[PDB]
């Protein structure tokens, strides 16, 4: 019934410092439980790897979080980056963790022992993404311009580096790397400002004595932002993109693009031919009145104020079936922003109702709640010269008119139908749109990365000083 | 009927369509993802993790606990400390030695082209310019306004751009705009959608991106003439491919191919063959004219393309002993007496100075003589200054302006593509007097010397006959040890064939990579070419700003260099020493400047390879350098160049052969990219070039050959529409006038389409 609920803090840690700046870079839930297992996690700090279990209690008073382990990477490299596989034998989980000198340690953390290291990057890893399709295939992003894509599969045991993304794509460090559902396109991007989309070949189940080699993106620009990208992700078919020094996480969607349309051969994809040229498209659509067609286009921007010039800050969208999907962000001036897109809907039906009924009305337009009494039944406590329109409860008031004066029966005011439409219009690229819930924190905290438990109860904030918050819905706290 | 305001005010209510559609779009694509969110996979069976209890005690490290509630914050407690195991894991593998880019092998040096407030307010602008482009057309039919029509507007617009431009535009668009309301239409959109104060649009800015403006921004010799013009503009010289890594590329990057244009166009080699033709003093199976005369039926009419193919084939077949009637035929698919009889119609009709013999260089004995060294630089690289073949009718002397002659400090041998003849030019290379049973052209025991060695050049397979470099410098026999074993020996690059060779970490203090030998090499033996990417000195200085440089100067006076960083061979990670074990040089290979490795000592299999950079490095202005196999045992670790693996002695060496159809695609796309060239054109090269730009070609002794390939293997295709077997037949006319096709090789081509034809029939 509460599928509007949004998270609240319910527990916090700061773990001891282990880096003398030393910071939580990253945080992953364990993807393979089984449904209704208690979700475990892992923060990675610069030398340790935290791995929790998250147990929902009725004592307020109580701790959910239970670390169950504590590795420490004893290598002298620092750690910034990790993803979860799996043992393709015992089907043991494996947390791999990427730094500074440039290799994978893929860890036994149930058995707390080593699995494997992956050497062939020439700098350090800034990102490591799992392919939701295998959960042998592991991607990882570094200085050295390059994305390898590695199999933890039999087969590929002598020679695990399955793919190099490679060639034209990138000039500078790669920040990020994030695998489209279908496992077979990969976003990258970086300090060259740019983002690449490419298709990767389909893997042999035998031995690979090289990796195959793409050297170009499908989809390359750098014009979706000004600065450095160093968070890149899909929401379906749509990209989610951030850069430094711009406030904002774009939703923004390639023209053309569809992972419904077979997957496009490595010949298939431009090359650099006009060095003029930012933006460069193997998708772009036949239809439009430009002889060059507009290669993509700005949806929305999500409004993350307060983040100044700090880069490697990531967000994370909750986008699972049949729950609201949640986006939620942490900034580099201790607060924590939530989005629920399934909002942006149900405010657009209500505002096209709301309009129609202006019109059709001549402005007589009465607005009754979703929360109890019906629109049959208002209809008929007003009559007929007025129109009733259903909002939905969680819209709360302080080309669409407003009320003539603060004592008029119709309509709100121009405060309450902006407040609104700052946080769920979404008819202009160029807008921002504001958090529909935001959260502080004390008392300085720079964001790293979000992560979502299975079930999406448990959100997990990791950054700066090694400090941990953790917000949940949906508690069993009996106040 | 119609004024600005009201205009303006029309346009102000369509304008709020942008929005409520923008905003239709994004939920609707919202909506779309929600219900096609993913279902979780590869679940497993049982909690792993289920018998961790909590590792807390009341190496280890601490971690302080909070706990919150409420609307607001909030700290209910003060926190609780807690201590923790540590399980200390140490890594199991060093990393490989770093590097910059994935470092991909190519078979030869490839052509490089040359690498805010503002770009903020563009992009604004650009986007916004983009959403409103679709509405312009809907919004003009929705006001029905009297001559306002987007081609009027543009018509308007056009009556500030380049006055030329305007012009193309207007040569096109014409002047019929009246009652001209585009006026009073383009004030009143400059009104609502131009307001200064960001993102705004001038009318003129959606009209210039529009798909019908952007884009538009004797005798018989004169028809020939523009008809070949694409094949004469590009086709390049020395490999035969229209977008290669031959030609300059100018400030900007415009290029200027090695082609027949370099050459002063068609005209003075097509005027020479017809020349050597008149000084040189098997019927079709398609109905030949040479037994059905000239028909008597009635043909179908002609087209213009159909009597332009008869007439560049007539041209440049020439005073031939091969007739234009059989080819032609054989293209357009016409019986032969059919041509024979439009040929007789159209009633087509076709168009030595005795100089002083160098003291420094004889011809004739093909030999130089008298302290030539300092008569000449053809032999010093490092000074050559790169200018166009001759293309003049006089001599070749400084008094009549020949490049080859004045251009230089010292005169430099008039090469292949200089088009004056060995009689009538002292100065042209003619090639080696080298013949013997066993190994000439060194490096030379039996006679006189190697003329091409001493000019530091690889042998011609052409000029240098009973050398045997013309089956010596052909790919396909690089790998017969047994040939190679006779005669020259001075046709390395073109052989290529490089000695086996091992990537691993080198002795070098904190070096990184270095260059294993991986076969026991003998001294004076080729080892490998230096190869990257030929960039200016300038592009260099470009790439030298934004520790380990891959930079080699190839021709210092020119200002070329070879980079190296990402496209090169395993050369690159050859390290520095006073006194190596290889040693670079310079040579000409068929107007090309290659650098090839030379071993100066024996080397063994697991030694590694060290050369000296030269004057521009202390481990014992641009900085770069100048002048049953299996894995061996060292105390270095070796690594898979792709892969990175680290190798194990005893191991079968990987080889991995080139792959660069990545490069090939750079080609098409390029050729794509051309405004000049019909579809029709690019269909065709981007076809011929795919094809022959795979074969690696230097020089036109493998032309014929690869000629032949493509004839056989695209026959079907090339028969199966009227403008390819049009565009081949450029080609082949282009190719003739160059005297680069024998005539054997068309009349086999005739032969090849004809039975292309009947069996598609
Ligand atoms: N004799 C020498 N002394 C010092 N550095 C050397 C050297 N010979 C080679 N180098 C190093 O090698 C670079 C040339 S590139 C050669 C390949 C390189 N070792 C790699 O790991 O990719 C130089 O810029 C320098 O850093
Ligand atoms: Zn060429
Ligand atoms: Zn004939
Ligand atoms: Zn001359
Ligand atoms: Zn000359
Ligand atoms: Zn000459
Ligand atoms: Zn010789
Ligand atoms: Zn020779
Ligand atoms: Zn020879």
């Amino acid at each position: 019934s509460a599928e509007w609920e949004l998270p609240r803090l319910r527990t916090s840690f700061i773990f001891q410092d282990d880096y003398k700046l030393a910071e939580f870079f990253d945080v992953k839930f364990y993807p393979y439980s089984p449904p209704g297992a208690p979700p475990v996690f892992a923060a990675t700090s610069k030398k340790h790897a935290v791995i929790c279990r998250l147990t929902q209690t009725t004592d307020k008073d109580a701790n959910p979080c239970e670390i169950i382990q504590l590795i420490r990477d004893d290598g002298n490299e620092a750690n910034c980056a990790s993803c979860w596989s799996k043992d393709p034998i015992t089907d043991q989980p494996l947390l791999c963790i990427a730094g500074n000198e440039g290799n994978v340690k893929v860890y036994n953390v149930t058995e707390g022992k080593l699995y494997r290291t992956l050497v062939g990057h020439g700098g350090g890893i800034n990102d490591l993404a799992t392919s939701p399709a295998n959960p042998y295939i592991i991607a990882s992003a570094s200085d050295d311009t390059t994305i390898r894509i590695w199999s933890l599969a039999p087969e590929h045991e002598k020679q695990p580096c399955v793919c190099i993304l490679g060639g034209e794509g990138h000039s500078y460090d790669l920040l990020s790397v994030a695998f489209h559902d279908n496992g077979r396109y990969v976003l990258s991007a970086g300090h060259d400002q740019v983002i690449n989309l490419w298709a990767l070949p389909e893997f042999p189940n035998e031995h690979m004595e090289i990796p195959i080699v793409i050297y170009y993106p499908h989809f390359s620009s750098s014009e979706i932002h000004n600065n450095l990208v160093d968070c890149v992700a899909f929401y379906g078919d749509l990209i989610l993109s951030r850069a430094c020094h711009e406030d904002t996480i774009v939703l923004w969607r390639i023209e053309g693009f569809s992972s419904d349309d077979p997957i496009p051969g490595p010949l298939d994809a431009p090359t650099p031919t006009d060095m003029t040229k930012q933006t460069r498209s193997y998708f772009t659509p036949t239809v439009s009145p430009q002889s060059r067609p507009a290669m993509f286009t700005r949806l929305a921007q999500f409004h993350t104020p307060d983040c100044g010039v700090q880069f490697f800050m990531r967000f994370r969208m909750y986008h699972v079936p049949g729950k609201h999907p949640i986006l939620a962000f942490a900034n580099a001036k201790s607060k924590t922003f939530f989005w629920d897109l399934a909002r942006f809907g149900e405010y657009a039906r209500f505002m096209a109702d709301l309009k129609e009924a202006q019109q059709s009305y001549n402005g007589r337009v009465v607005v009754v709640d979703q929360g109890q009494i019906s629109l049959a039944q208002a209809q008929q406590v007003h009559g007929p010269g007025v129109g009733v329109v259903m909002k939905p409860a969680w819209l709360v008031p302080k080309m669409v008119s407003a009320s003539p004066d603060p004592d008029s029966p119709f309509g709100f005011s121009r405060e309450t139908l902006q407040a609104w439409a700052d946080m769920y219009d979404l008819s202009n690229p160029v807008g921002l749109i504001k958090a529909h819930r935001s959260l502080a924190i004390d008392g300085a905290f720079v964001g790293r990365q979000v992560g979502w438990s299975p079930e999406g109860e448990w959100c997990v904030v990791v950054g700066n000083g090694n400090r941990a918050l953790i917000y949940q819905r949906w508690g069993k706290e009996r106040g | 009927e119609w004024t600005v305001d009201k205009i303006a005010s029309a346009l102000s209510v369509l304008a709020e369509e942008v929005p409520q559609n923008h905003s239709r779009l994004v939920n609707f694509l919202l909506e779309e993802t929600e219900k096609r969110a993913p279902q979780p996979r590869h679940l497993s069976k049982t909690d792993p993790f289920a018998h961790m209890k909590s590792k807390a005690i009341d190496p280890t490290m601490d971690v302080k606990f909070k706990q919150h509630s409420g609307e607001y914050g909030k700290s209910r407690n003060s926190g609780r400390r807690f201590q923790y195991p540590v399980v200390c894991i140490k890594p199991d593998r060093e990393p490989v030695p770093p590097y910059r880019f994935h470092h991909a092998e190519i078979r030869k040096n490839i052509l490089a082209l040359n690498s805010r407030s503002q770009k903020i307010a563009k992009r604004a602008q650009a986007e916004y310019a983009a959403t409103l482009a679709p509405y312009l057309e809907p919004w003009l039919r929705k006001l029905n306004i009297e001559g306002c029509t987007k081609s009027n507007l543009i018509r308007f617009m056009a009556s500030s751009m380049t006055p030329q431009q305007k012009s193309n535009l207007l040569d096109t668009y014409s002047d019929d705009m009246a009652v001209r309301n585009a006026s009073m239409f383009t004030e009143a959109w400059d009104r609502v959608f131009n307001d200064q104060s960001l993102r705004r649009v001038a009318l003129r800015d959606i009209l210039m991106l529009d798909k019908n403006v952007e884009p538009i921004f004797e005798a018989l010799m004169q028809k020939v003439i523009d008809a070949l013009g694409s094949y004469t503009t590009l086709g390049c010289l020395i490999c035969f491919s229209h977008d290669c890594e031959h030609g300059e590329i100018e400030r900007d990057n415009q290029k200027r191919c090695f082609s027949l244009e370099e050459i002063g166009g068609l005209m003075p080699s097509l005027r020479r063959k017809w020349a050597a033709q008149i000084e040189q003093r098997p019927p079709c199976r398609n109905e030949c004219y040479r037994i059905h005369g000239t028909g008597n039926q009635q043909v179908p009419p002609w087209s213009e393309n159909e009597v332009g193919t008869l007439e560049w084939m007539f041209a440049t077949i020439g005073y031939s002993q091969l007739r234009p009637e059989c080819f032609v035929g054989a293209i357009l698919g016409r019986p032969c007496w059919d041509v024979h009889r439009k040929l007789q119609e159209l009633d087509l009709r076709l168009p030595i100075p005795k100089q002083k013999s160098l003291p420094w260089y004889d011809r004739r004995k093909k030999q130089l003589m008298s302290d030539w060294a300092d008569a000449t630089i053809t032999h010093e690289h490092a000074v050559r200054e790169l200018f166009a073949p001759c293309h003049h009718d006089g001599p070749c002397t400084a008094a009549n302006g020949c490049p080859c002659a004045s251009a230089g400090t010292h005169p430099v041998l008039c090469e292949r593509f200089c088009l004056c003849t060995a009689e009538e030019c002292p100065l042209k290379f003619t090639g080696c007097a080298c013949h013997s049973s066993g190994k000439t052209c060194l490096q030379q025991r039996e006679g006189r010397p190697c003329i091409c060695v001493q000019l530091n050049r690889e042998c011609d397979p052409t000029l240098c006959k009973g050398c045997g470099a013309r089956e010596r410098a052909d790919p396909e026999n690089a790998y017969d040890e047994v040939l190679h074993s006779t005669g020259c020996q001075n046709v390395a690059l073109q052989r290529g064939a490089a000695k086996a060779v091992v990537l691993g970490k080198s002795q070098l203090e904190a070096c990184g990579y270095g260059l294993f030998a991986a076969e026991d090499i003998e001294e004076g033996e080729f080892v490998i070419e230096y190869t990257g990417e030929l960039i200016s000195h300038d592009e260099g200085v470009r790439r030298e700003h934004r520790k380990v440089s891959y930079l080699f100067t190839l021709l210092e006076q020119e200002g070329i260099w070879v980079d190296a960083a990402i496209y090169g061979n395993l050369s690159r990670y050859i390290n520095h020493a006073t006194d190596g074990n290889i040693m670079p040089k310079i040579m000409y290979v068929n107007h090309e400047w290659r650098i090839k490795f030379t071993a100066i000592k024996d080397i063994k299999a697991g030694e590694e390879l060290f050369f000296n950079y030269g004057d521009n490095l202390t481990k014992k202005m641009l900085p770069g350098r100048g002048v049953p196999l299996l894995v061996p045992k060292t105390t270095q670790p070796l690594f898979d160049p792709l892969s990175k693996v680290q190798l194990l002695p005893g191991q079968p060496l990987p080889q991995h052969p080139i792959d660069d159809s990545w490069l090939l695609l750079k080609h098409r796309d390029n050729l794509q990219d051309f405004i000049d060239l019909r579809p029709e054109e690019k269909e065709f090269l981007q076809e011929w070039d795919a094809f022959i730009l795979r074969r690696h070609i230097s020089s036109e002794q493998y032309l014929p050959r690869y000629f032949l390939r493509f004839v056989r293997e695209k026959a079907d295709w090339l028969v199966s529409k009227r403008s390819r077997g049009e565009e081949f037949s450029k080609l082949v006319a282009t190719l003739l006038a160059r005297r680069v096709l024998p005539e054997r090789v068309v009349i086999e081509a005739t032969q090849v389409l004809n039975d292309a034809r009947g069996r598609l029939r």
